[PDB]
């Protein structure tokens, strides 16, 4: 966390800062898309 | 915009295809992006005029 | 893949998988799978 690293979430390929999101995602909810579709948030599979 | 090709996003067309057929749709992806950025460079062209 | 039992092409089986860990390699190693043709994705990357 809060270091530039490479990062695989479930499939999802890409290089940037994680960071803890302070944007409530609703319980059913599992990814979060920015403009043009990019992954602005995604949830951990193993501690959500 | 997927311009025709499987996926609008580069890491799954390179996660998902090996490079032979990869290429083909990184090659119709970067047409298309190349060709909205030259639109976007002659529409500020025209209104710098 | 390795039960005794296959449908006709019509009426076709068909047995949904969830909840597991996949292993593709197990499949294209068989040397009785000849054909092995993939259509949005490569028989390398499925591991993955
Ligand atoms: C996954 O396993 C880890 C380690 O045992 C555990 O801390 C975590 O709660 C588990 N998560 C789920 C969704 O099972």
């Amino acid at each position: 966390k809060n270091k530039c690293v490479n990062f695989n979430f479930n499939g999802l390929k890409g290089t940037g800062v994680l960071t803890e999101s302070n944007k409530k995602f609703l319980p059913f909810q599992q990814f979060g898309r920015d403009i043009a579709d990019t992954t602005d948030a995604v949830r951990d599979p193993q501690t959500l | 915009s997927k311009f025709g090709a499987i996926s609008s996003v580069l890491n799954d067309i390179f996660s998902r295809l090996d490079p032979p057929e990869a290429e083909v749709q990184i090659d119709r992806l970067i047409t298309g992006r190349l060709q909205s950025l030259q639109t976007y460079v002659t529409q500020q062209l025209i209104r710098a005029a | 893949f390795n039960a005794t039992r296959f449908a006709s092409v019509y009426a076709w089986n068909r047995k949904r998988i969830s909840n597991c860990v996949a292993d593709y390699s197990v499949l294209y190693n068989l040397a009785p799978f000849f054909t092995f043709k993939c259509y949005g994705v490569s028989p390398t990357k499925l591991n993955d």
